[PDB]
């Protein structure tokens, strides 16, 4: 999955 | 550092001090002149007027303790940092006293010494005691 | 958790490291105390005898810092069980990491180097094969005494050096905090850090103990006299007379507690030495407490011959002791002259001399002076030394004293003192019983004006000084122009007064005089000397005459020793020895004969002490006249 | 802030100071120069040796300014307008130095007037000197 | 499936849902917003450890800015990339004719534990003679953590008479020395009439006179409010300007910037300090942030 | 509304008749602004509340800020309406005011005002106290001055002649300080009708309480106490019957002059005295403020204060005045010389000649504007001073400006009376005038010597001499020196004194003067001058002769002139000419005149004849005589003399005994007895021609009185020709004391 700014999966 | 002449002057004048009087007077003058210092001594009771502060027994007891600690430092003038480690830890860990309050108390102590010893408190001994109190304040800083 | 010592001089010394979370880290030195060192040592397998703190020879720290302000009471064995605020949440840095230095006790040795001997110079530590220096971060006489005490030297006089130079230098230091002063060794002084800081703007510690140069006197029969030997820590030698000066001598007698110098002598007068010879220029300013304190010049390449020894005699060379009393502070007063003991005559002996003799033997103040044979006449001779103590010095030998032909003492008058057991001087006159008179008041010295000064007035002053009756009362500043205040203007005593302050006078400060009109007195007990000839009023070759009682007279030839002529010449300021010789029959004035048999002992500097037969005026033949020539 | 009681105490104390004002000011300047050497940077042309007449004149000027302020205690900003502009703009004296000089002044007066420095009067004098300092440093920028 | 979550001190602001299920097209598709990912914004006003008192707690929005002649002032961190300060702070050591482009390259700005942040541009208020406020834009967003955190703007007016607010400051202490450690003080809001009379003489536009006990006049107008000294007679002094008047809203446990300190020259010699209302400048602030 | 429902109230005052003005209208309490508020509004207000006679009005919320609406602003009232709402105004509730401008009023019915004086010497001296609302309080001295004291004294009803400020003898009060900064002009009927500070806000303390002292002027006295006269000492004040001192807060010569003018002692010289006595202690002080200097009394100085302050670290005011020891010259037959009498206050007395030196003579001649000492003539002369004889050892040092400053050392015993008083001469004794002119600033020059007037010759008359002359006669700078008999020919004696004035000297007597033999002049040749008349504009030698001996003081007299010597007339030589000659050649005070002898050896022509000296000069060049005439002369015309021997004894029981005196420099003296040996006593009596000596004494023999000690340490060898050849040291300087003068007893 793609990353988002300042966020985790 | 203090020159041998300065150390001589400091230790010579310090012998005529009433250790059970000067401390309480200095602490009371600190509490009156700088009211926010009363915040740390809420357990001492009435502190709301100069007369109440100067007549307080707990103030005199604690000034005695403070001047005893000060005199202890006067015998270790080259190793102030280590002399005052425990007091610095106390004042930072439990009370959170700003380091400038130490300098205010030192200046008040210089004023009290001048008041008591009159014209004998010539400018050179004042400069020596300024160095001493600055050292004590820096040692207690943190 | 774990402990590790790393990169120190030995396996039991170095930086302290602790492992936590699998990563090693160092302790912050803030608050690190000898108790913390003791706890860290007892947690490890190193000797627990001595535990100093600090980084010995360790490099700068690196990595992580785990703890700060570790405080151990010493009651538990492991370092991490001690008190700390939090792990890692501190503002320390890698330049201030802690350490320890475990030791077993028989490795700490201290030695001073760079100076005259082991008891002077810089302090040089050598511990675990690493040798460094002490720093002046809290160095003074209080800590100094310990180092001198530890080395076998005495009290520490100063922090300096004189003689040798070119010491080595190392980048490791010993720091003391403060130690009260009564410790038997430096190592016992609390919280002595070894290494870690290179102290800047503080210099190295230096010492000169009393044992650096210590004087001694041996070869003499009078207590405070003989050749001078000096100890260089552990060795001895003789002192030449070429490089010794009165300023050094005054100190020599000062530290010996023999008073002050009354004579300095050269040559092997007290005996030739039988040892090594010292060569050292003494350069004392005069008021120094010890010889070591005075500066010192480096040793010269030359040496003196053994016939060049020196010697001194100080003021306190009168042996006085009390006997036949229940306590030593009450018995009769005894004295020595010419190799024989004796008992003192009380004919001229007041409460003042009792105060002084009580203070000499720590008997406190005097109480009374019994009369008669109140403690036994004694089997020894009765001595005729008239004592005139001013009552402030603390020994008999200090006081003015004279016995030259004193009157015969009646048998039962032996002096004694009962102890508790706890301001007139004659100036510029020469001698003690003559000259311009001065009194000490407003705490200042001042003289007495000349108006109304008559022979009756002069009686009181010399009864006050004990000098007998007055023979002259002089004005127009006979004995010089007095300086300072003028106090007493006119004096109208009855002639019977005991002290001058009881006379009729206008009172201190009232006067109408000038300094050109100062008064004086000459009294019967003034003495003087002279050697004269037909072609010279004053010299030191010819007949010997003595001044006494206001009149001149010749000295007796009978019972004349070799020490007498030496004393005579020394008093006249020409020579230390003399020879008798025949002379012409041309009597100059044909004066009377004053005193018959003079015999000067060893030690005195004048002729007024040397004892002899009491005065009596008589005529004498020219064959009985003493004719002396001084080389 | 200065209460009426503080102003009465200041007036009484400074009245007892009296003619010795110039001596006290010169002594305070000497104390400051001896204890805080960094303050000497603002007097480069001054002979700062012991008893220098220049220091005495400057001390008397300071004491006169303080007496003028005590007279106009209710309108101090106008009384010290020129001195405020001078120190803030022409000389650019940093505000730390003012507390130093105020402490030196209090030390001098306490040394020379033991009977007058009741703690209340001490606090009032601190307030007055703090007000003077704040006025003289307010325009500092 | 994956569920997106924002790390500590952040929060997702986009709509829909952060859960994304993998496709047979191997696309990551949230059944609400489809292909569009979320973004993580920063918490504004929730200090980790809340509350002349030494600051060893939580005033993360406080910034320290030093002019090129070594004078220290303050600034407030409004969001991750903008700060709010006093215009007079920016005009230090140059004529008031200077442009905003001449100010940005001459300032140093610290946050947290002496962490340096770079400045890109400065936006002064169009009417800074009356609303004395300015904005600082950082080159890159600051990372929100325990020591750095914005105090986002309020929605309602907390400047009620009697409200006690907290003021942090890097300015001069009782010895007129710039403080080594950050300090804070609790101050109440005073009523406008007393403050205006104290500084200007009267509330009537005419027959006003400069009566300031310190010799310098504050900017008093409808965009300002006054706060008095504390219970122990503590006040702000030089260098505290640009700091925020923070109010703790106990119903929401959020800290709100109610005012920015403008007049920091009372120093316990004047009774009141003057703060610029944030609610009166919120539109200009938002417009400048959005326009850049 | 007609005004019936409205009601007015005064709140936050000391009582119901003082406080902030409040009005109810429409159910709300409201105030009135203080714009255009004055005593008319207050009078109107203190009429409808029944509190009468409005005392004061207030502004700017003196009684605390109000609340609610503001009803009135900018009202104008006429001082006599039924209520406040009857005045003309812009409109109800219309204003540009706020609650920092509320109005207030104090009415009389409440403030039962009164005044009293307490704790002072008399019924109306002491500390002022004001009663306000039943409580007594004091007045701060800030702004308290003489006009306020005048108003207060007039109010209390006691003398307004002298009204000074200061709470004499009174202690600090207790309670309120009601008034401050009172600004009365001096004519108001009560102290509270003047302008003063608001009753509330004062920063004064009770050490500053005000007071007054009212007096008729007959109870204020001033004295100098401690010192040798009424004109020197500590200035002490006796006001009422209280004794006090003056404080030197601003003491200076300007006000010391006023004090001295008051006491009648002349002018102030020094701010100290000689402490001839002890003065008692007192606790009250007088404080002055910068007297202008031309006041006739110390009471007229503006705002002097009598008590109420301290003189800590200061001391008492003290002054010495000109009349303390003012001198006088009496008995002298010519100006600027004669016997001296000194004043100690207001009593004139003589001083023994045993206590007056040449410094004293210089200060004396300076003080009396007579010049510098020319001669001291100790011993009964210029008659006798029949009066009181002061016994004060003058110790004048330097050249003090006035005789009063000279230190003096009194004695407790009596001394010389009517035989040895002393005289003095100075260099300001010239008798000259201008005559035969239309104005006193032009005319002929005439000069009087002996007992005759004559015409002065112009032989050496010059513009400098003319300027000095017109400076003497108060005619300013000279203009020119006309020649010839421009103001008449000579008609009498023709004096020929050629003066040599430098022109910078105030009076012609101080110039060098030469008269002996001066050139003959005809009657038609006279000196004359003309001057502006506005005061504002600004070698020779004398010798004597004898065979095988020259420069001795016995033989024939001669004068050197124009490169040659010559003889002077024997005819008519008087005793005073002989005295002058001997004092010039220095061998004596005087001598005798005798005929010629065989000792002459030089036939030298005669230069002058008929020598006669006047009184006053100390040299022969200032002695009138015939003009130069180089004529041949006979021995009967030659002049021969023999001075008196300089060495004479005195106080001795007979001749050939007595202390050894000596004359030099104009005045006699003595010798010091250090090294006094029989060789000197051998020279002493042989010099008298008596015989060999027999004894010499020391330690105060033969008197210890008058004179300077011209010699000391006479190392005389015994065979000297004269006692002045000896190598005696430091001629004239007193190294020795006075108890040690010389004494000799020797065989007749
Ligand atoms: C209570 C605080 C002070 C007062 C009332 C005061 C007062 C004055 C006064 C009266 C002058 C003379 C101005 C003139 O003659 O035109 C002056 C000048 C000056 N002041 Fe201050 N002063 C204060 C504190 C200081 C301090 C703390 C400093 C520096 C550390 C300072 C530095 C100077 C200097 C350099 C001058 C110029 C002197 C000259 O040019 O001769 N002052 N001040
Ligand atoms: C005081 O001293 C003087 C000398 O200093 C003595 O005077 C001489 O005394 C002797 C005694 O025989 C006489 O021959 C001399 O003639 C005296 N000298 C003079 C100058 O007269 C004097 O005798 C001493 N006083 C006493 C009491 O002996
Ligand atoms: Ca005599
Ligand atoms: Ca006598
Ligand atoms: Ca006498
Ligand atoms: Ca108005
Ligand atoms: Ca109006
Ligand atoms: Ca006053
Ligand atoms: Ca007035
Ligand atoms: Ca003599
Ligand atoms: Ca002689």
């Amino acid at each position: 999955p793609p990353e988002i700014a300042h966020g985790y999966v | 550092h203090l020159t041998p002449e300065e150390k001589s002057a400091v230790t010579a004048l310090w012998g005529k001090v009433n250790v059970d009087e000067v401390g309480g007077e200095a602490l009371g003058r600190l509490l009156v002149v700088y009211p926010w210092t009363q915040r740390f001594f809420e357990s001492f009771g009435d502190l709301s007027t100069p007369d109440a502060v100067m007549g307080n027994p707990k103030v005199k007891a604690h000034g005695k303790k403070v001047l005893g600690a000060f005199s202890d430092g006067l015998a270790h003038l080259d190793n102030l940092k280590g002399t005052f480690a425990t007091l610095s830890e106390l004042h930072c860990d439990k009370l959170h006293v700003d380091p400038e309050n130490f300098r205010l108390l030192g200046n008040v102590l210089v004023c009290v010494l001048a008041h008591h010893f009159g014209k004998e408190f010539t400018p050179p001994v004042q400069a020596a005691y300024q160095k001493v109190v600055a050292g004590v304040a820096n040692a207690l800083a943190h | 958790l774990s402990l590790r010592l790393v990169d120190g001089v030995t396996e039991c010394s170095g930086r302290l490291e602790v492992r936590f979370q699998g990563e090693w880290g160092t302790i912050c030195d803030d608050g690190w105390d000898s108790y913390d060192a003791a706890v860290a040592c007892k947690q490890l397998g190193c000797p627990t005898a001595v535990t100093a703190i600090g980084r010995v020879n360790a490099s700068k720290g690196f990595g992580h810092i785990w703890l700060d302000s570790v405080s151990c009471q010493g009651h538990e064995p492991a370092i991490w069980q001690c008190k700390h605020h939090e792990w890692g949440k501190h503002y320390c840095n890698h330049n201030e990491d802690a350490g320890v230095t475990c030791s077993d006790g028989s490795d700490l040795e201290l030695r001073l180097r760079g100076g005259g001997s082991r008891c002077a110079g810089t302090v040089e530590v050598e511990i675990q094969r690493l040798l460094g220096k002490v720093c002046d971060r809290g160095w003074g006489l209080k800590e100094a005494d310990v180092v001198c005490r530890q080395l076998g030297c005495g009290s520490a006089l100063k922090t300096s050096y004189q003689v040798y130079s070119k010491i080595q230098a190392t980048n490791t230091w010993l720091f003391l905090s403060s130690c009260n002063g009564n410790e038997t060794s430096l190592w016992d002084c609390k919280n002595w850090q070894w290494g870690g800081l290179t102290c800047d703007h503080y210099e190295e510690a230096k010492i000169t103990c009393s044992a650096h140069r210590e004087p001694r006197l041996v070869g003499g029969d009078i207590p405070c006299s003989g050749r001078v030997e000096v100890k260089h820590g552990d060795t001895w030698g003789s002192i030449c007379d070429s490089d010794f000066s009165l300023e050094a001598a005054s100190v020599l007698c000062r530290e010996l507690q023999c008073g002050t110098v009354v004579s300095i002598l050269g040559g092997a007068h007290f005996g030739e030495g039988n040892g090594q010879i010292w060569a050292e220029e003494f350069q004392c300013e005069g008021h120094e407490s010890h010889l070591s304190l005075c500066p010192v010049a480096p040793r010269p390449e030359g040496t003196c011959s053994h016939s060049r020894d020196v010697g001194v005699v100080c003021s306190r060379y009168t042996e006085i002791r009390l006997v036949n009393g229940k306590t030593p502070c009450e018995g009769r007063v005894e004295l020595k002259t010419l190799g024989a003991w004796g008992s003192l005559c009380n004919s001229h002996w007041d409460i003042e001399d009792a105060h002084v003799l009580c203070q000499q033997l720590k008997c406190g103040v005097a109480l009374s002076t019994p009369g008669g044979a109140r403690f036994g006449k004694g089997n020894g001779q009765i001595w005729r030394h008239m004592f005139h103590c001013t009552g402030t010095e603390q020994h008999m030998g200090d006081c003015p004293v004279t016995a030259l032909g004193a009157s015969l003492c009646p048998s039962e008058q032996v002096a004694s003192v009962i102890c508790s057991g706890n301001q007139l001087r004659l100036v510029n006159g020469g001698g003690r019983c003559a000259g311009r008179v001065e009194i000490y008041h407003e705490g200042s010295w001042g003289t007495i004006c000349d108006d109304s000064w008559d022979l009756s007035d002069a009686h009181v002053v010399c009864r006050q000084l004990g000098c007998g009756e007055a023979i002259n009362a002089t004005g127009s500043a006979h004995f010089g122009e007095g300086t300072g205040p003028i106090w007493l203007d006119e004096m109208k005593c009855n002639g019977k007064e005991s002290r001058i302050w009881q006379c009729h006078s206008h009172g201190w400060g009232q006067q109408n005089c000038r300094h050109k009109e100062d008064a004086g007195v000459i009294c019967s007990e003034f003495m003087s000397l002279r050697l004269t000839s037909e072609a010279s009023r004053e010299a030191c070759a010819g007949r010997l005459e003595v001044f006494y009682n206001g009149a001149w007279g010749t000295v007796g030839k009978s019972s004349m020793s070799e020490t007498t002529v030496g004393v005579v010449c020394r008093q006249l300021g020409c020579a230390d020895k003399g020879k008798i010789n025949p002379a012409s029959l041309d009597k100059a004035m044909s004066i009377p004969m004053w005193v018959d048999n003079v015999q000067c002992p060893k030690g005195p500097d004048t002729l007024w002490q040397c004892p002899s037969s009491p005065w009596e005026k008589r005529l004498a033949s020219p064959s009985e006249e003493t004719w002396i020539t001084c080389d | 802030v200065l209460s009426p009681a503080d102003k009465t105490n200041v007036k009484a104390a400074w009245g007892k100071v009296g003619a010795h004002a110039g001596e006290y000011g010169a002594e305070a300047l000497e104390r400051m120069f001896l204890s805080f050497p960094t303050t000497k940077t603002y007097f480069p042309h001054f002979d700062l040796s012991h008893g220098s007449a220049q220091v005495k004149g400057h001390g008397k000027k300071v004491a006169d300014a303080l007496t003028n302020a005590v007279a106009h205690v209710d309108d101090m900003p106008n009384a010290l307008s020129a001195l405020s502009d001078l120190h803030a703009h022409k000389l650019r004296v940093d505000p730390v130095n003012f507390k130093l000089l105020s402490h030196c002044l209090l030390v001098t007066l306490a040394a020379h007037l033991p009977a007058e420095f009741t703690p209340a009067v001490h606090a009032s004098l601190d307030k007055f000197l703090a007000s003077v300092s704040t006025v003289l440093t307010s325009k500092y920028r």
